């Protein structure tokens, strides 16, 4: 019963992973806030 | 010359680079390129259309 609850409940996550994009979110954002940082600074190669 | 980069000045607008072949279609009055980083990213030839 462990072993088949195990399995299943693996199984769940590898399709709350695969169908769940945002789950990945507290990562990305980072990338994207480094990303929208760096945007920035090229920006301000704009200004007179 | 082309593929190497050379201290050009295109229409007063100097700079240095390579200055390579392009497939963006330019519009009738297109002269020069800006990037994000108001960059020079292309430029027209004022002979050579
Ligand atoms: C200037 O050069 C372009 C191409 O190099 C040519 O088509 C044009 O006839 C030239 N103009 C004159 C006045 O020679």
């Amino acid at each position: 019963l462990i072993a088949n609850q195990f399995n299943s409940a693996i199984g769940k996550i590898q399709d709350s992973l695969s169908s769940t994009a945002s789950a990945l979110g507290k990562l990305q954002d980072v990338v994207n806030q480094n990303a929208q940082a760096l945007n920035t600074l090229v920006k301000q190669l704009s200004s007179n | 010359v082309k593929n190497k980069c050379v201290n050009f000045n295109f229409n007063g607008l100097t700079g240095t680079g390579v200055l390579t072949e392009s497939n963006k279609k330019f519009l009738p009055f297109q002269q020069f390129g800006r990037d994000i980083a108001d960059t020079t990213d292309a430029v027209r030839d004022p002979q050579t259309l």
